């Protein structure tokens, strides 16, 4: 899984070699990084329900037709793996922000993301537009570092679903 | 592969939660103990040569078998097989040492080498010392670095022993 | 040539990738470190002229019988080169110190360094007593971080030597 | 590859010199102004797809002969080899920002890019175009980020555009 | 470009071969069913301009949102594509037909469609739509084989948008 | 790789014998059926996606542990290699069904896959009950097609049945 | 073993891809050619022991010395084995008729036909001529395209043999 | 690759156009010709090592410098060489009597050949020859089949002589 | 792979010794002997087709099973292989006889051979008796040259018996 | 070209290394044969063209049907074509001999051996039983080890016609 | 490749001859002077390394500037690309000098390499200096051996130096 | 292992290819050869004592720091090992004789010979002296063609250890 150490050391071993002064200087990044990455961590769990809850409610007001009989908005069913999905791609910026990467992310969203999409008939609009609201609301509830590493995230996303 | 904080995810991924206050804990000990780990493996890096070379020179002397002719380090294309098993181990230790975790060292070394050997007819117990050899040296490196802020590193001494007793058991 | 940012783009890149935080945050070390490293750089800098000198004469003292006729520390153009060489691992210690880096060893130094040395006979060991004393010199006018990057790509020289 | 650190390395080495105060200098620089420079990089990674296709939309309602039959934008596959140009392109210069140099961009993209094009009757200054206008989107994200600290980023904003203008004048 | 004729000589020659009696054989199946397919063709570009027309609107009738304002079916343009679009499927469909093979659309449209779709924002859903709506229309217009030959190619792209 | 007429002629070469009457009957009312197993193959090949997609659908709603973490459709990876799976099998079903022969079924996709199943903690039988909901579907499509002459398709929709259950069989 | 049908699905099958119209024109040409093709083994088969003796009869006019004490044609194991391979390539040539392609032949007489002739000492031409005379009978037995059927195989066979 | 209805379809997309009447009467005539067009190439298939071995005589009877000491079909390896060359021509000129389209003769074979054989040393002219003796024998056998229906096949003649003499003009 | 004075040299070594005077007169005889294996070598590979198709041909009118349909010598592509492996074994056991050991024989052809033909359904028995088969031929040509100078070989002649004999042991 | 010495300088160059003793001992012996060769070549050179005349007559003897009317041994040209095919085989055994190893016989007739033969409709069999008479006259022309010599360059070539 | 032998082969066989007296008597020559060419070839082998070590330290004492900062023979690096040159040129014209013919070294050495180094700024004349020393010393090896039989080998002494002097003109 | 006779098998068998008139030869010069190679292995055997005793003595009088107090040649266990390894390159001298080829040295002195040195800090210098000075005295002890043999393979260690 992708994160500054697993990578350095990736490349390290392609080459036969130890790690050197380069890999190390590039793993006190991680670390150095770690206590802005850790604080917006917790921000995005303690406000995970009400985050989820709003950023289906966006993608409703968003995309009304969704929410008509017939639509893949309607129902119990539809309406709770929705907040199941939100819920996953926030749970992996968690584990992306503490794990010094992208790797989460790429792992268990990224690979194969537009395949299961193209054959569940999942548009990545609902998904943009979520995230995009949950953007908005992490916008209030950190600043600085914190907030850069979040948005970095939350971006990728964003990127990988374009 | 996986590190410490990979390893913690791969878990709370598994039970479908957010990592637990008590998986942060240790994953924000790791990062305020980061600065000696990095020392550690340092120690291990700048001193490689160093530390394979009296690892074998008291191989060899401990097991002079090794050495005579039917020996498994003799000729010389064998004794240069010897020291290049004993540099690649030593170089995923301090993989692991980085990662805080022997997945690497597990995948990309340790996996199937006994097999290996016992179809080479190479002796593993000899492999094994060789490797509780390369320990001492690297942990004598570890402990003695030069202009080092001073502090206690038994924790992560510990875990570097691991990495290599892990290694030695799964060869023996 | 191996730097933490060149390695991190050839990482991207190989993988058909845009940098993403993973790379941007080991490059981050990198920047950080480089106030230390450019403090190290400067020392080895100002005192080049002396750590050169006495670490040719320490070769002498370690082995007296290379300063007899018809040895290789005999003469002023064998005692040249040993200047010039020692001048020559130390720029590009102060090089990699300032790149972020062990490129600059790899390439102007460790590549063909055993089959250079084995053509003109040179012991690696004269190169490894002369940095040990570099080393036991650069000890005491440096401390901290300087130090250890100094002792790093010193160290790294030793081991390429080994 | 180079990097701007790396390229004052060659040129002093060519000298027989360790690095100047000037060089020092200019080095210093960039490392004081490296948190600008990441965050620059940033928004052209966290923007990367919409850089792409607000720079697309653009060029084929300026240039609607590229999307008729017999243009080079037609059918799907030549639209498709267009935009994965587009993405190349934009992901080479975004290397260069992070390097502080052109190297990788030349070495790895531009060298020998408009002899091909002119071999596949593809029109070198409608890549141009695309390039210039990816460059225009792209400050836009560089200018306007989320909840960054305020400040001046015009010298890095004039490099990022440099690296753009050398694409762009070397295809055309 | 595929045809039954191209292929067969792909596959003779892959092998070193010249043509024998397996290939004039599968040469002959798409001579035999040349008749049928260029009657197929025959209606679908006869009928080419209510075609696209009622594919077009059938497309608003199914996703009305489309023609709000800020919507991808609002205005002359977006509509003009529209238009545009469908008329290349029912063009290349023909093709298809009269070529022996599904290689006209393989080759100008299936050929980067994902990748084209996804920057340009076009739902594959408003296609499969119009090619319903299509394959509705041609079922009164043809019968026996000619349909059969219609529906293949026209279930083809419902099947390269899926 | 066989098909129908393939078969007969090697089991005729092992008997030193010219095609027999009996022989030659089958291979005359395989191509007096013909243009109707066109159709059926036809009927997967025409709505293969939708195959795929309804069978997929009904065995995530059965079977929900499989796209909870920990299950094998889960993450998005795994449902990824899931799907393409069920393409591969049906692919190779509708082969046979051209050929009137499993061969290439039984050499090209079924011989050792469950055991790579086995290795990986794949579970066989969920796998199975796919290959079964693709059969279902399938032969829905197989007698609900679009403006074809009416008649009776039941011996090649038996047959086509045989090729999804060896596969269902061959997998659990 | 190559026909038609094998053919098709190897082609669909190098390219991981599900057989389409392309493909079934083809399989319908092999459908469409059987009548022809099994009117042709019928006819073959029936006469196969007047055109074998008539064929090595045929070998003995053309080369009389064959027949002389110490020759490849003198006593009845060296005439019983030329029967034999005769009815061999007749057997192979009905079996391609009713299989829809050369893939009998290629298996069972062509693979390996010129190392096997060579170390036995078996010369092509008594098997061609064989052949060409059997395509004489042949001739009166036949016609139409059931006679095009079987002179591609009796022409496959000499074209192999030269 | 392209074939006659292919290579029609290419152009009506250059117009953005359906095909036209003409264009779709062409294709009808080409289709109405097609079981004379499969007799042709029947006609060079089951007479290919004839075509080649006759034409390959003729040739060394007129030029016969090519098979003496310090000629381009001295010694064994140059004269196979040689008689591989009238094969593969041959091969691919009734793959274009199949196809009604010389398209894949020129790409696949055609395409930079007489610069090979100029490095090479070999006598463009005598290569020529050998095709024009190929289409005298090849012709020969389409004009001459046992007990195919009798008719005019002047123009399919014409054709396959316009595919040698494209091979001919091409390497000369 | 080795040869007579190799496999010595391997045998000394492991006793830590120059060869002895026993081993070195072993050795001494191979060399005066050795005209005569390179006159036996000579009667193998000048007459190899020979052996070959006497010992073919002794075969199938022993075993005439193998030349009918369901036999392992029929169709022609059998024959062809099993032609192809008497070619293979001879050549090997030639080299053998070269080298004055069996090492090449057994590490580049009989290991792992007898498996390979259970697997593929090959009588082993009846590979065994080609190679006899192939002995005998192969002696007889040993023994009968022309123009060769006469003597004594038959300490050579029951060498050259024992790597036959070896191959067919091995397979068998 | 296929000598002993072309042989070991491919040898030592496959592996990027200087001649050793292994390769001068083994030129040594080429060297050691020269005198036993060329005394061979010479005998051959001399008597060649009787040896050529005896040979195809030999053919003829053994294969009478060639020489009537409509055989490939009837006419003045086709007896030319024998006598020169001989004369070349000769010529090649008589540069092998003199060149230290088959490259002669290798690269100018059995590169590509059967392939011309078959396409020409020669027998292996006239030039085997061309080369055993030659052979029979060559063994009371020569003895010891110029006959050896001589008798392995003879043996080699209806080796390559088997 | 070619020797000497083969060279003249190829000469008698564009003429459609026999090898004529005057040919077998320059060869008759090289035979009776081959045991000296050995020991020739054996002078320059036993002494390979001294001859390019002897070369390169003159090569440097007379171009100081190749081994300066900017000079092509600095860093390591370029010294040992340098030294690698020598050594592969060394050993062509060795090669060349057991065959008596010099196409071995024109074919895997000389062919294009001045191209080669013109590319990448080498300085083409301090190459071919560096061949003229090795000439230099590698023929006073050849002078110089130890307990070699007394004579004259003037001739094959000129030979070596027309092969460095081939590999110098072909560089500079 | 390398000698003349398993290089010209592998030759053989690279090619997929009986031993022709080309690599007998070959094998020819190697027994040739023998009756040299092997008087030089019996003068080098008889007299290994005196040239192994003799030769660690002349490695401690050219460099004589070696025997003092912390040096490698200082002293039992460090004396016993430079015997033994100078008896190893004799032992494998002859072997090498012998054997008709360099393959014992190859195998067991040569393969790792760098790595392994490099590790045990061992200077190749002390053992090249070793070998001159048992050159020296070879050549008092045979002559012509056995002292030629002998010092081939002294050379070829020299060359291996420069
Ligand atoms: C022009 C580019 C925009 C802009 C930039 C700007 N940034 C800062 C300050 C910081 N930016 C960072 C960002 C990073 N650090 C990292 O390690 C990484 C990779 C994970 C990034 C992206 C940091 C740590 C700082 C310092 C602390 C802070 O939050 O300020 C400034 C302030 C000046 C400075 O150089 O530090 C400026 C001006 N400013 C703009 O207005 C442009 C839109």
């Amino acid at each position: 899984m992708k994160t500054v150490i697993t990578e350095v050391i990736a490349s390290a071993d392609s080459q036969g070699r130890f790690l050197n002064n380069t890999e190390l200087q590039a793993a006190n990044g991680r670390f150095q990084r770690a206590t802005a990455s850790m604080e917006a961590a917790r921000a995005l769990t303690s406000n995970a329900d009400s985050l989820v809850k709003g950023a289906v409610q966006e993608v409703y007001n968003k995309f009304p037709y969704l929410t008509q009989p017939g639509q893949m908005g309607y129902g119990d069913t539809n309406q709770a793996k929705c907040a199941r999905d939100i819920s996953h791609y926030l749970r992996f910026i968690t584990y992306s922000l503490v794990a010094g990467g992208t790797g989460p992310l790429d792992d268990y969203i990224v690979a194969g993301l537009r395949e299961v999409n193209r054959t569940f008939n999942l548009s990545p609009s609902w998904y943009i537009e979520a995230l995009k609201h949950i953007k908005g609301k992490v916008g209030s509830q950190l600043s600085g570092q914190p907030l850069t590493e979040a948005n970095a995230y939350i971006d990728y996303c964003i990127n990988a679903l374009s | 592969m996986q590190d410490a904080f990979t390893k913690a995810i791969v878990a709370a991924d598994l039970r479908g939660s957010f990592l637990s206050e008590q998986e942060l804990n240790q994953l924000t000990n790791l990062v305020k103990e980061s600065n000696k780990r990095l020392d550690a493996v340092n120690a291990i890096t700048g001193n490689a040569a160093e530390i394979i070379s009296d690892a074998a020179h008291k191989l060899f002397a401990e097991q002079t078998d090794l050495i005579r002719p039917g020996g498994n380090a003799y000729p010389n294309r064998r004794m240069a097989a010897c020291l290049r098993d004993m540099e690649i181990i030593l170089r995923y230790v301090s993989y692991a040492l980085l990662a805080g975790d022997a997945s690497v060292l597990e995948d990309r070394c340790l996996n199937g080498l006994k097999e290996t050997y016992v179809a080479l007819g190479t002796p593993t117990r000899s492999v094994a010392r060789a490797v509780q050899l390369m320990k001492e040296t690297a942990i004598g490196y570890v402990n003695s670095p030069s202009g080092v802020t001073r502090g206690d590193c038994s924790a992560l001494v510990n875990e570097a022993a691991t990495y290599f007793d892990k290694a030695a058991a799964s060869i023996a």
